[PDB]
DNA sequence: CACTGGCCGCCTGGAGAATCCCGGTGCCGAGGCCGCTCAATTGGTCGTAGACAGCTCTAGCACCGCTTAAACGCACGTACGCGCTGTCCCCCGCGTTTTAACCGCCAAGGGGATTACTCCCTAGTCTCCAGGCACGTGTCAGATATATACATCCTGTCATGTAAGTA
DNA sequence: TACTTACATGACAGGATGTATATATCTGACACGTGCCTGGAGACTAGGGAGTAATCCCCTTGGCGGTTAAAACGCGGGGGACAGCGCGTACGTGCGTTTAAGCGGTGCTAGAGCTGTCTACGACCAATTGAGCGGCCTCGGCACCGGGATTCTCCAGGCGGCCAGTG
């Protein structure tokens, strides 16, 4: 007489697994106990940060009139964003790229 | 009109005849409180200088090529 | 057959298509999403393990979660971190 | 007459080409060889996945870029054009090595 | 079967690639040599560590796995093999 | 009890034996002011940190361990405060 | 006349002191008195322990001792002995703020 | 009547006495070498946290921080460290 | 009845705790399990650095005529070894100061 | 003395080349479907981690009175950034020749890596005890002060080399 | 044309002052004794992670032929590095002054911290399933090829300014 299984991410209205969060932090090792809602507002956090990050993504690809999210885009929409570069300066994308970027003395008179 | 460079450059020059040479930067500054386009005419002066220094109406004191220092002839 | 190996496929691809319904993503540059947020979860968990030590707390609550991500995001993705993990917590907890 | 671009121009140019484009800019298997020499140093008879090779290849043109780029500030900032030895050793020592 | 001398396999070329990519103009002569000289301390800092995981594991087959948590170990950490 | 301008209470001189402890012997007099912000800066992220520490702990005493934990994760670990 | 040294030796003879002594550089109150400032900024009622201040204190004095060491090198880099801001956003851009 | 505060007075006291007899230690150094250890132990035990982690290994073993001061201390002190820890671990499995 | 007390420490031939290194290692959730020659082993490299940086110290010590270790003479002491300073490169010791050091345009003449 | 050609600098249009942009085409990765299995889920239980109230005590804060150390400021000086120019040479661009990187194709085998087994090892629990320790005390290494000795830095002075007037 | 004289320069002695150096002194921070209790150790058990044996197959290594893009080399040359030299300023240094830090003392209390209660809360665990991953197939987004337009670049050519030679 078992009720229906619903899912913990449809519960938080998410689609981040909210189960294998927390599977990965109770088999991750950080504490003995992992409270209810910490997987929830870790996999929201998430969820915000990947959203945010792949609609910069599709709008650079957009203006580089590309349907695909190749990892060119994603070092442009992690390199544009300021807080975003200040989150991951210390990171490197494969085959990402650089910025186009020239400082003003190189460029001629 | 007036008159060509070679004479504003022997008035800067005669101007104040110091123990060491004049120098170039004291002469620009001399002939732009006279009064002359210095902007457009650096090759000019720099060029009348060669000449002069080279006709020997002006010796060079210290500097090589248009630096340094400029004082006049012995006579 | 070859045992089941984890990936953040499913779900970056499925908030892709909420963010935007039309445009796809190359297979090389999904790996670097799965490495990125595998990166960010073990940076937040990182830090709600050394804060849960600092306390002597046992348990990582959703305050020791929200405290890390204050202290980790910067600014503005901080807040709004903040606001999205409330709403979600908020949507959870009222089941 | 022949024809030829002044200097830095083709630089400038191509300059725009390799930061627009992404790929590799380090010969693959040269590099794959300088790996194994390394490798050898440590421990004989050692073998390779090629995306091992890759992988030490993206992170060395990563480091690379930004040790260049900042000994481009550091030229730029003694005001000249041209990177030096003392750029590189300037770069690195306000980096930390 | 053994490997005396590679280095020159890393071109002034190619040094002049990744000049060009990270915004460099011009570069003197004397750069490639010292430049090679730091691409190598920076490989054996990383392979040491990698080999040092690698005979960890009891594994005599360098991962692209171990190259990237060499990667994180170090602190220039890389995206885009992980997994 | 409330604090207007402090940042001057760093004086010049005070900036110039910080300078002298580092090494400098001529010290720009334009210098003075941006150390004040750069400093600022530095205070206002681990000050940041530190007291989301110590609003974590519902304390509301900042205490000097939180202040070793906020250098910590700004990698600029300080010992000799009971770390 | 009265004896008077010529500049830099005074300087000098600062750095050998200074990089001999190991007490605190800034006045101690005035730094607190900022730090209660920064603090209020965050959170209203903050009280601090006198170790808390202490050791804010020495991370202030580090921070800037190695700011303007590295400051120097980038100032002998462009070949002066006199340092000037930009010095100071070099070597802060190239350690990553 | 007090509440426990725990440091490693007495084991750098021991160890300084016995590379040097006569050196005696100022209290605010003697806090500097307890942060110093617990901040080592921090570093070699996290790295050993990792080692265990991530080759799905449960367990630190002393192969486990044999590679973890392998990887962390450079150049001879590596050396010295895996030496004198050898010598320790073999007389502890001798006793 | 039962066996006389015998420290782990004096068993691996060591001043440092190993019992005490045992319970932080098991307290400080770095695995579930942590091998028996595990924290003799960190007991030992812990004791082995303590030992150079001390002795670091002291011999800094005795060349500034003092017989007790200022934070000055392990701030010399680590700064003086490249090794040390290349693990410690990042760390800052509380009253320790930096090296009398000087760049060599700065000195006159 | 005035005219006029000649040299230099500046402005401008045109030719060529890299690139941008427009098509077609064929291809292979992406996306979607299906089968599968294993990990999230439900529900309950149990033990316990932390919230909550309360009580203590200590240290952080507020105030104040002297007490000089330091900060402020100004003035004089000098040395340092720096702007300009001139020179030299050194690296960019380009053409030619070479060469090995790459592709792609095929063989071999060795090691990851998976499953199974069986066993040593380690967490757990209870008991016991001694080592590390808060706390107290006392006491000499070092701070502090005073008096000397020398290092060092800055300057005045004397011998020398060189430019200049002149017989 | 060579001789004699004035100015710049460099070497050296010497004084002022800062800094080492010897010695008295007191002091409080370091060093050591003591009650103790709490965490470390002994012993034995459960059980399980993990070492190890056997296999396989997949991925890595090895090697061979062809092409050509890339590397190497040489020439040329122009542009950047940089040495030097003057200038003007802008900090350093040293004097005096203000004041505000600093030290010492006092009082308050607010919050840190520590103790007891309990109760929500999260781990454990058997049964269950459906959500997510391995595998397969297709096609259309996209890489590649090809052709026209555009922009950029570099240089040839035209115009002005000044200057110097000559009738």
């Amino acid at each position: 007489a078992r009720a229906k299984a619903k899912t913990r991410s449809s519960r938080a209205g998410l689609q981040f697994p909210v189960g294998r969060v927390h599977r990965l932090l109770r088999k991750g090792n950080y504490s003995e106990r992992v409270g209810a809602g910490a997987p929830v507002y870790l996999a929201a956090v998430l969820e915000y940060l990947t959203a945010e990050i792949l609609e910069l993504a599709g709008n650079a690809a957009r203006d580089n009139k590309k349907t695909r999210i190749i990892p060119r885009h994603l070092q442009l929409a992690i390199r544009n964003d300021e807080e975003l570069n200040k989150l991951l300066g210390r990171v490197t994308i494969a085959q990402g790229g650089v910025l186009p970027n020239i400082q003003a003395v190189l460029l001629p008179k | 009109s007036g008159p060509p460079v070679s004479e504003l450059i022997t008035k800067a020059v005669a101007a104040s005849k110091e123990r060491s040479g004049v120098s170039l930067a004291a002469l620009k500054k001399a002939l732009a409180a006279a009064g002359y386009d210095v902007e457009k005419n650096n090759s000019r002066i720099k060029l009348g200088l060669k000449s002069l220094v080279s006709k020997g109406t002006l010796v060079q004191t210290k500097g090589t090529g248009a630096s340094g220092s400029f004082k006049l002839n012995k006579k | 057959k070859r045992s089941r190996k984890e990936s953040y496929s499913v779900y970056v691809y499925k908030v892709l298509k909420q963010v935007h319904p039309d445009t796809g993503i190359s297979s090389k540059a999904m790996g670097i999403m799965n490495s990125f947020v595998n990166d960010i979860f073990e940076r937040i968990a990182g830090e709600a393990s050394r804060l849960a030590h600092y306390n002597k707390r046992s348990t990582i609550t959703s305050r020791e979660i929200q405290t890390a991500v204050r202290l980790l995001l910067p600014g503005e993705l901080a807040k709004h971190a903040v606001s999205e993990g409330t709403k979600a917590v908020t949507k959870y907890t009222s089941a | 007459k022949p024809h030829r671009y002044r200097p830095g121009t083709v630089a400038l140019r191509e300059i725009r080409r390799y930061q627009k484009s992404t790929e590799l800019l380090i010969r693959k298997l040269p590099f794959q060889r300088l790996v194994r020499e390394i490798a050898q140093d440590f421990k004989t008879d050692l073998r390779f996945q090629s995306s091992a090779v890759m992988a030490l290849q993206e992170a060395s043109e990563a480091y690379l870029v930004g040790l260049f780029e900042d000994t481009n500030l550091a030229a730029i900032h003694a005001k000249r054009v041209t990177i030096m030895p003392k750029d590189i050793q300037l770069a690195r020592r306000i980096r930390g090595e | 079967k053994v490997l005396r001398d590679n280095i020159q396999g890393i071109t002034k070329p190619a040094i002049r690639r990744l000049a060009r990519r990270g915004g460099v103009k011009r570069i003197s002569g004397l750069i490639y040599e010292e430049t090679r000289g730091v691409l190598k301390v920076f490989l054996e800092n990383v392979i040491r560590d990698a080999v040092t995981y690698t005979e960890h594991a009891k594994r005599k087959t360098v991962t692209a796995m171990d190259v990237v948590y060499a990667l994180k170990r170090q602190g220039r950490t890389l995206y885009g093999f992980g997994g």
